[PDB]
């Protein structure tokens, strides 16, 4: 029954963001720790995303893109769209349509340096850590910032696994 | 005509946010009248306490009188007080007009940045106030 | 008639009624009789319950003007004092600031300056949205507190 | 989903544990966050469930909150609402389902209280904004219960209203 309301989680997250900003005036630290907790969630979250689909780690990067894409539909019940691949064809752009945590939560223009929902941008980080595929991942257009629809840019950097599943570590 | 003027009285009884809906005149005297109407917000506060203990509904039509002004009081589940001072009443529309500003204030509520009696600063709510006032009261 | 009402309802503790009919009286019949009856009805309105001094305060100073106008000095002065004390009880310095500018006009000549000085000091123009006449007023407050500093130094 | 909320809330709790050097005011942080969420939960759930209708009767408003907040937050309305006759200021709302243990929780050896306090703070904010300020304490009595302590002023207004 989805056992949650988008509003409910939105309230919890907004209150938490309020809490950090009340803790540290500088948005730099709130961004740091929010990406830290995004990493933290993304490590355990993949343990459930792989509890349903037993996809092989990475045959190709488009497989990773579709995996992370379906992840949000599993959790946040939104379908992102993958596009804008390089001639190198390793990176990509990913579109989040509607963000439950965002829904009518305005941000102070005196707080612009904050990356509000970057937890997801870090969750995939924490996710991509686990499968031994670290990634330079972040946003190029933010529906939060005033852009039309959310758009995160994924630059994969390097692998951590050999012909054995154990891989380098 | 009625010199409609809206004011917020917070949970902790401190005033929050005003919004004129009157014709343009006597603005220097309107500053003193704004002091007056904040005092009237306190007086409303006091009376509407017991008067809302008399009832259980959202709208308490009009309570206080000052020989030219009418005071219309709206109570919410947020126990906010939304007050209009106005020479001649327009209550029939403002019942659901208060309901709509209620819904907008809820929108602000989901914005966790806006908090308990935390004074209004968002342009969104200000432009909502402008469009709604030009709709019914300021008209 | 209203006074007998006052006393007899005071023999019933339900002062609320006579509070309301005395406050509806006191607007009229004079600008002086209106004033002392304003405070009569006012403190009586406060007899039933200590709080909700709000309109109490408002009309008692908006009658303290008339008290300075056409009243015997001890009663008008007890007006000013009790009104101002009621202000400080639940502070709200906004209109208290202008009435303390009046405190200053009676302090620039008679009363003590430091009270007006600190009153305007707590208003603290930036962040309190003062106006052109208010900035000039706190210039004059600087003048009065200059008198006070000079007399202290 | 459930894992996302359960985890993410867990990081609220433990990041507070980071900024907090002891049990009790850690629990106080949990209470404060529950307040900051309930402070809008209240008037959201007002319109959509209470049909935008106020309940001056402490019993009726408290019962309706018991149904609504639990029905939408955690699905199952709390089992029982009780009033203690010895102390009319102090009533109980027992919720056998632990909302902390929905995300099965820490050993309560190094600590005592949990997300139970967070939902207790939610309840307390709902009460204090409904015009019924109160103290809501999570208690491991008969499992999860929330003891509610009404201000003598509030319960006195109630008793006076309960003079028909």
């Amino acid at each position: 029954a989805k056992k949650v309301n988008s509003e409910f989680l939105t309230l919890t997250y907004g209150a938490l963001v309020t809490q950090m900003l009340r803790d540290f005036e500088n948005a730099e630290d709130v961004n740091k720790q929010l990406e830290r907790i995004g990493y933290n969630m993304g490590m355990r979250l993949i343990e459930d995303f792989l509890a349903r689909t037993s996809a092989p780690r990475c045959l190709e990067m488009r497989e990773t893109a579709d995996r992370i894409q379906q992840a949000f539909r599993i959790y946040l019940n939104i379908q992102p769209t993958i596009s804008n691949w390089s001639p190198a064809s390793d990176e990509f752009s990913l579109v989040f349509d509607s963000n439950p945590l965002t829904e009518f939560v305005e941000l102070p223009p005196d707080l612009t340096n904050l990356r509000y929902s970057a937890i997801l941008s870090g969750c995939i980080r924490g996710a991509l850590e686990m499968v031994q595929l670290e990634v330079q991942c972040w946003f190029v257009q933010d529906q939060l910032k005033g852009d039309n629809v959310t758009e995160l840019r994924v630059k994969f950097v390097r692998r951590l696994e050999e012909v054995i599943p154990a891989g380098e570590d | 005509m009625s010199t409609y003027y809206f004011v917020i009285v917070g949970q902790n009884d401190n005033p929050i946010y005003e919004k004129e809906f009157s014709t343009v005149n006597k603005e220097l005297r309107k500053e003193d009248h704004r002091h007056l109407t904040q005092f009237i917000a306190h007086a409303a506060l006091d009376l509407v306490d017991e008067h809302k203990w008399k009832t259980a509904n959202m709208q308490l039509k009009s309570i206080d009188r000052f020989n030219q002004w009418f005071v219309s009081a709206f109570i919410t589940a947020s126990q906010i007080r939304f007050i209009i001072v106005h020479d001649n009443k327009n209550d029939e529309g403002i019942k659901n007009f208060f309901n709509e500003m209620y819904d907008t204030y809820i929108k602000n509520s989901m914005n966790a940045f806006y908090r308990i009696n935390t004074p209004i600063k968002s342009p969104m709510f200000e432009k909502k106030s402008e469009i709604f006032g030009r709709k019914y009261l300021l008209s | 008639a209203t006074l007998l009402s006052m006393e007899c309802l005071k023999t019933a503790r339900l002062y609320s009624e006579v509070a309301k009919q005395l406050i509806r009286m006191t607007n009229e019949e004079s600008d002086l009789r209106s004033a002392l009856l304003l405070e009569q009805a006012a403190y009586c309105f406060l007899v039933t319950q200590p709080p909700m001094h709000r309109k109490y305060a408002f009309h008692i100073v908006l009658a303290g003007n008339r008290y300075s106008r056409a009243g015997q000095r001890k009663h008008a002065y007890r007006c000013y004092r009790q009104a101002y004390q009621v202000f400080q009880k639940r502070e709200w310095s906004l209109a208290e600031d202008h009435i303390q500018y009046t405190v200053a006009k009676q302090a620039y000549m008679l009363k003590q300056l430091e009270e007006a000085s600190r009153s305007f000091a707590h208003l603290l123009r930036p962040g309190s949205l003062q106006s052109a006449q208010q900035q000039t007023s706190f210039l004059k407050e600087y003048i009065q507190t200059q008198n006070e500093l000079v007399k202290r130094s | 989903s459930q894992s996302i909320v359960a985890l993410l809330f867990s990081e609220i709790v433990q990041y507070s544990q980071s900024r907090v050097f002891t049990v009790p005011e850690l629990q106080t942080r949990l209470h404060d966050l529950g307040q900051d969420v309930g402070t809008r939960i209240i008037d959201l759930y007002f319109v959509r469930e209470r049909s935008s209708k106020r309940e001056t009767k402490l019993t009726q408003m408290l019962l309706f909150v018991k149904t609504t907040v639990w029905k939408n937050l955690f699905g199952k309305e709390a089992e029982k609402l009780e009033h203690a006759n010895d102390d009319e200021r102090t009533y109980y709302i027992i919720e056998k389902e632990p909302l902390v243990n929905t995300f099965i929780s820490v050993p309560k050896d190094k600590g005592s209280l949990n997300c139970a306090n967070f939902t207790a703070g939610i309840v307390e904010a709902v009460l204090t904004n409904c015009g019924f300020p109160c103290k809501v304490t999570a208690h491991w009595h008969k499992g999860t219960t929330y003891m509610v302590k009404f201000e003598d002023f509030v319960i006195a207004r109630d008793k006076q209203m309960e003079e028909k």
